[PDB]
């Protein structure tokens, strides 16, 4: 006779998959270049 | 001159002007730069413990994508100026090579794991404190003296062979598991060199003849060419340091 | 000059041309956008919507955001207001649309595929 | 013991040699420091060598 | 874990995680293509007098048979047993409401078998080779064996 068995398993809590990651490093980098870029530009701009 | 009108090549001399100016003179970026490494130091001194990290391996996770894009951020930043320059330089290639080698593992898969992970960051944490000046003579003078330690250090490793050929007459198969396999031996004279806690060997060929036997000569033998050579050791690398540290004093 | 000349040739003038790539950058850019949001508003065909090319078009995102920086910088010392006005406001779209793609991959996280 | 440090806080000659050995703190420090991220590097260096492991 | 508790849903394992959770209602697995979209045509917790959660797209829609809980009205028409609410296995799973939990990454997580012989329970022997397989065409699960 067929011995066979089920069961059933829940995972959650996924922390992110690849693209979260991916989209807040490059906002955080974007974000401290544009920072830089606007000092950048203002002094530049305010020398002349 | 009076320089009545400026050129092109003024105007790209100008802007890189400005462009060392930010981030390589002014105190602020490389205090925000410290700032944010001392933090993820603190989250490595924060690891090597679960009950921590299930609360905290998202934020790892995210600080990680962090650190590592400032860094390769300032990386294109120092190749803006010429990539010629970055890669001719004494210090540029180490931090050069460490965000190349985590950029790689982050991205591609890698076998790498922490032990690559976190003493890339640590490397990368003592090339950001030396920048800061109450160190950085010290660690120059070091990197003065290590090519002063190499000549002591071939001297010391090829009197150890020369006299370790004497040693291995007398060893091997007979107060063996450290004399014997002939680079376990050359160790095993190596922590005796060392100096510390030898008297585990010395009971480890005590009681050859109970009285004198081999137990007398090849124990006194070694001994004298230990202390000799630990001497000759320790006053080499001193004398060493200090003719080298003369050269930070001049 | 004889502008005409400048558009002559063996290269051109300064910058300019560079700055004018970021807006061709977010011609693309933009359609790309729409068809996004129109395959996921009304016709849903997952099957062909861009969850394929993700990181890729972000990568050519952060070189056109810098692209355009770099042109305003390397346009603005001509003195004239114009110039100016054109760069900053390449530079204004360009962030916009930046972030809009983010929110909007950020929102759309469930549909990829799944690690 | 405290107490004891005020005791010896006297004796200008022991001053005398304070001073000529004060301007050391800044080096011993460096030093100190040095050892420190050192310390730090083989630390998880080892940790992941030997703990992470768990045999 | 107990039978009250099963019944009560609402047990932690004294460090702030539940280690019983309700399905939603109409749940159905996630697929390949996204965790938002069911293409695996087997329903849990099926009622059909409330509308279906996270059906939009046509293959989702064009899927998922009620077996038992059919179109006899709903979850208190079709009628279950408390059999039906501890059976594990497939086709019984239009009344499967309460479920366990996990962590996310588990690890070495034990599937022991035991084989009762009419005298004794005793473990699955090296002559017993076992096959594996998921009722839901996924695959982001793996196997340590020796
Ligand atoms: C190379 C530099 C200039 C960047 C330009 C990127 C271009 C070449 C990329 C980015 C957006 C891309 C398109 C985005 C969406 C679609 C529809 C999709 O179902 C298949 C791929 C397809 C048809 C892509 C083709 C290539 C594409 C147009
Ligand atoms: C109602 O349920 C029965 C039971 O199987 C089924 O045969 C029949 O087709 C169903 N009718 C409709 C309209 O769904
Ligand atoms: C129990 O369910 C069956 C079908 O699932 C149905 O035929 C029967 O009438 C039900 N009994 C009651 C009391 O509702
Ligand atoms: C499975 O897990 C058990 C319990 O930790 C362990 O003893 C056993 O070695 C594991 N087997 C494999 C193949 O990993």
């Amino acid at each position: 006779c067929e011995l066979s068995e089920e069961f059933q398993i829940y995972v959650d809590e996924v922390p992110l998959p690849f693209p979260g990651h991916a989209l807040i490093a490059v906002a955080t980098s974007v974000v401290l270049g544009v920072l830089i870029f606007i000092a950048f530009v203002f002094q530049l701009r305010n020398i002349h | 001159d009076v320089m009545e009108k400026k050129d092109a090549w003024d105007v790209q001399e100008f802007i890189t002007q400005m462009y060392i100016k930010q981030l390589l003179r002014h105190p602020a970026f490389q205090l925000l730069l410290a700032f944010l490494l001392l933090s993820n130091a603190i989250t490595i001194a924060l690891r090597t413990n679960s009950y921590l990290g299930q609360k905290h391996y998202e934020l790892f996770s995210t600080i990680d994508d962090i650190v590592l894009t400032i860094l390769i951020c300032e990386v294109l930043l120092g190749w803006l100026n010429g990539f010629w320059i970055f890669w001719k330089d004494g210090w540029n290639i180490l931090n050069f090579a460490i965000v190349f080698i985590l950029f790689m593992g982050f991205f591609i898969k890698q076998l790498d794991m922490v032990a690559i992970t976190y003493p890339l960051r640590v490397l990368r944490l003592v090339h950001v404190c030396m920048a800061v000046e109450p160190l950085a003579r010290i660690i120059k003078v070091i990197l003065q003296s290590m090519p002063d330690l190499a000549n002591v250090m071939a001297l010391i490793l090829f009197f150890m062979l020369v006299f370790s050929v004497f040693g291995v007459t007398l060893f091997g198969a007979f107060v063996p598991k450290h004399f014997q396999n002939m680079g376990v031996a050359l160790y095993t004279l190596f922590i005796c060199i060392t100096q510390d806690g030898w008297l585990d060997i010395y009971t480890d060929f005590q009681m050859d003849e109970r009285e004198y036997a081999m137990e007398v000569g090849g124990a006194i033998y070694f001994a004298v060419f230990i202390t000799l050579g630990a001497f000759i050791g320790l006053n080499l690398f001193v004398v060493v340091v200090t003719t080298n540290l003369e050269q930070m004093m001049k | 000059m004889r502008w005409r000349d400048r558009i002559a040739v063996l290269c051109f003038p300064p910058g300019l041309m560079l700055t004018v790539a970021a807006l061709i950058l977010f011609f693309i850019h933009m359609g790309v956008f729409a068809s996004d949001v129109h395959n996921f508003c009304v016709i849903h065909n997952y099957d062909h919507m861009s969850f394929r090319y993700t990181v890729v078009l972000i990568f050519s995102q952060v070189i056109s955001i810098g692209w355009a920086a770099m042109g305003s910088l390397y346009a603005e010392m001509t003195g004239d207001k114009f110039l100016r006005c054109f760069a900053l406001t390449i530079l204004i779209l360009n962030g916009a649309m930046f972030f809009n793609r983010l929110c909007l991959e950020f929102l759309a996280i469930n549909y990829r595929e799944e690690r | 013991s405290l107490r004891i440090l005020k005791l010896i806080s006297y004796s200008r000659g022991i001053r005398t040699l304070i001073i000529a050995v004060g301007e050391t703190v800044y080096t011993v420090a460096s030093v100190l420091t040095l050892l420190f991220l050192l310390m730090f590097v083989f630390a998880i260096l080892g940790f992941c060598l030997f703990g992470v492991t768990d045999r | 874990i107990p039978p009250e508790d099963w019944i009560s849903g609402v047990h932690k394992d004294s460090q702030g995680f539940n280690m019983i959770k309700t399905l939603p209602i109409n749940y159905r697995p996630p697929s390949h293509m996204g965790i938002s979209i069911p293409l695996t045509d087997n329903f849990y917790h099926a009622d059909p007098s409330k509308p279906i959660p996270r059906n939009q797209f046509h293959k989702s829609k064009e899927t998922g048979k009620y077996k038992q809980c059919a179109n006899v009205t709903s979850r208190a028409m079709c009628n279950c047993s408390e059999h039906q609410k501890f059976s594990h296995a497939v086709a019984f799973s239009d009344c499967k409401e309460k479920v366990h939990r996990f962590k996310f990454p588990v690890t070495q997580y034990p599937v022991v078998l035991e084989i009762f012989n009419e005298r004794d329970k005793i473990s699955a022997e090296p002559p017993y080779l076992v096959t594996m397989t998921e009722v839901n065409m996924r695959k982001n699960w793996q196997l340590k064996h020796n």
